[PDB]
């Protein structure tokens, strides 16, 4: 599947801003529109992983007194009975540590490794000792809390790669798992031709014009859905889709939550 | 005649002005615009004949 | 008056479809209100500066969204 | 006293300073009602803009 | 300023503004001084990352607070550690030599 | 259905000549069909494909020339 | 395809008509117009002749 | 609303002779007709800027005599 983008810009905006601000226009806005589909095509792949990812803390990982598939801080079933940040943070450790145990119970593959998560979630980890100790809790440490300097925010425990989802919608966690093959990931983002630039101009009125094109292609991993013995009509797109990923994909689970 | 005694009455006179930059920027149909081509010029090249 | 000036539009009939057209409007829209909003192109259009409306229909700068609505409704296909 | 080390300071040399600023918008038309800004930090591309 | 412990920074059961060491939601059901003043610490750093969010520049750099405040954030072990509270030690608490009370 | 997809045809209804028109016309037509034979090239035109037919007009895979009729019929003018 | 262009804008002298000491708006067009050039400039004056 | 911002100008009574006052007055400007013309000095007053007219009397800049009219009218002298 493609992508294109068009600048069209005219001749006398060119000239007068280069009289005036002292800025190109052609160059501003190619930078623009190349920008633009990398910065699109990177949240494509975000938005499947989520689609696709299944409802945690659900099923084998519920506690059977939960709410079934939030996690609260504010009920005492799903902190176990903690107190203070101190002792109530490492409670969410613990359901996010069952979760990549699921992971590997229905992937077969490994446990979830990473996390893509709110920035909420990350300053909880940061700002909470993640190894075995009474409690503690203080300021933010060994996670970047930022997504202006990077995304990927750090690694919790030494176990999951955490990155921060910018613009996660509510607030929640995925927990996912990442091979260290191409072919062993659930969601694929697979290139085939990118940013190739269109020159020219309209020759009536000789206004310059040009563009970028792209062509991609996505798609989930054969055994994603992992519970199905087999797949309907033997020859299938491997196209995400409401009956093929929605809800399905093994590699991912997600967790909301609340009373942070 | 006519319109020469209003030009000099001061009633209709000459006057020459460009384009707006807005309405030259859009000519030949540039962004939708419709109906509003570049005026142009050519040549002719003719001959005449002389017996003796 | 603005007396800031006009943004003189007109935009030219055009067939979109069977019994479906686009009939050619005339507006005039205050200088700074069209600068803040417009959304005139691919439109099959011409415009103009003046200082005075051109048009019968004219949209002073503080009728704000009735210029920004009207504009929009260029694009409107009827039969 | 806290100084000045919680603001900008921009001294000016004559009054009334003016300051620019631009925007990436994309829809065809930037300068519009619904001109959807590009690289906002608190808004993510429209995924399907380039695409279906 | 914003409003702060709001919108995506507000605890469902919090009020909207205002961080009371009394309320056993902003202060995560803490009991002593020792958790309780680091509670504070916590949305402190929420605010921050907020600030990066909105602005797209970086996180907060500084915090303007009253004496309260800054005694409180004084007298508490700001690392992530277990619990602790004492007298105050490394900022500045007076107001006779600076304004300027050292760094979080 | 084809199941094997459809190419959805939609020809943009043209003035020709005087009073003759070519009128607009929604179709769908079997995917398999359309790529069998179609005459729309140089005819003001937009396709897509779809997984069912998006139009209540439908030319299924086992038609053939009946599809080959509604093609030459997509030039036809009329009053 | 080929052709030219050009930019340039013909103005006019401050103080050219001579019959104000307040021109109207205080920030105006120095540019010609019906209204503020049309048979004003004190800098020309034009006498039409017949007879010759 | 001129959306230029207004002038606010206030004249505080002032006594003239027996029986004879200046009247005080509160008007508001639009900056632009402000900024053309006024004849304010030496009258006992004073002026500040708004976002909008602090004055139920208030001359939009589409008036120009008006206010013209409207400074003079600041030394009436009545009863």
């Amino acid at each position: 599947k493609s992508r294109q983008l068009k600048a069209a810009y005219s001749i006398e905006l060119a000239q007068d801003l280069r009289a005036v601000h002292g800025m190109d226009a052609d160059a501003e806005l190619s930078g623009i529109l190349a920008t633009e589909i990398m910065l699109e095509i990177n949240r494509e792949v975000v938005d499947w992983i989520n689609y696709s990812a299944q409802v945690g803390k659900s099923g084998m990982t519920l506690t059977p007194g939960s709410k079934a598939g939030v996690f609260d801080f504010q009920d005492p079933i799903d902190i176990r009975g903690a107190r203070w940040a101190g002792e109530s943070f490492k409670a969410l450790l613990f359901q996010i540590d069952k979760e990549a145990v699921e992971i590997a119970r229905q992937t077969g593959r490994g446990e979830g490794n990473f996390i893509i998560a709110s920035r909420n979630v990350v300053n909880v980890l940061a700002s909470v000792d993640t190894g075995i100790s009474y409690a503690a809790q203080g300021l933010a440490t060994g996670f970047s809390t930022d997504t202006t300097k990077s995304v990927f925010a750090g690694v919790l425990g030494g176990k999951y790669r955490v990155y921060i989802d910018q613009y996660a919608k509510q607030d929640y966690f995925t927990v996912g798992y990442k091979g260290p093959n191409e072919m062993d990931a659930g969601i694929y983002y697979a290139p085939y031709v990118a940013l190739t630039p269109l020159r020219g101009s309209d020759p009536k009125n000789f206004q310059p014009v040009m563009g970028f094109k792209t062509r991609y292609g996505i798609g989930i991993n054969p055994f994603a859905e992992s519970a199905a013995q087999a797949p309907a009509s033997r020859i299938q797109s491997g196209m995400p889709s409401i009956l093929n990923s929605l809800g399905k994909n093994a590699y991912f689970r997600r967790v909301y939550v609340k009373g942070i | 005649a006519e319109i020469k005694k209003q030009m000099e009455a001061g009633a209709l006179v000459e006057i020459a002005e460009g384009m707006a930059t807005s309405i030259a920027e859009l000519q030949e149909g540039f962004n939708g615009s419709t109906d509003n081509p570049w005026n142009e010029m050519g040549f002719r090249i003719d001959k005449q004949v002389i017996e003796a | 008056a603005s007396a800031r000036g006009y943004v003189n539009i007109k935009t030219f009939e055009q067939k979109l479809d069977g019994n479906k057209k686009i009939e050619g409007k005339e507006v005039s829209v205050a200088f700074p209100l069209y600068s803040d909003v417009h959304k005139i192109s691919g439109a099959h259009y011409q415009t103009f500066p003046s200082e005075k409306a051109a048009y019968s229909t004219v949209y002073e700068e503080n009728q704000r969204t009735e210029w920004i609505a009207a504009n929009e409704d260029l694009w409107k296909v009827t039969g | 006293l806290i100084a000045f080390d919680i603001c900008g300071v921009q001294p000016m040399n004559s009054p009334t300073g003016q300051v620019f600023a631009l925007r990436a918008v994309y829809g065809k038309d930037p300068v519009a009602a619904g001109a959807k800004e590009a690289f906002h930090p608190m808004y993510g591309p429209d995924a399907m803009f380039s695409g279906q």
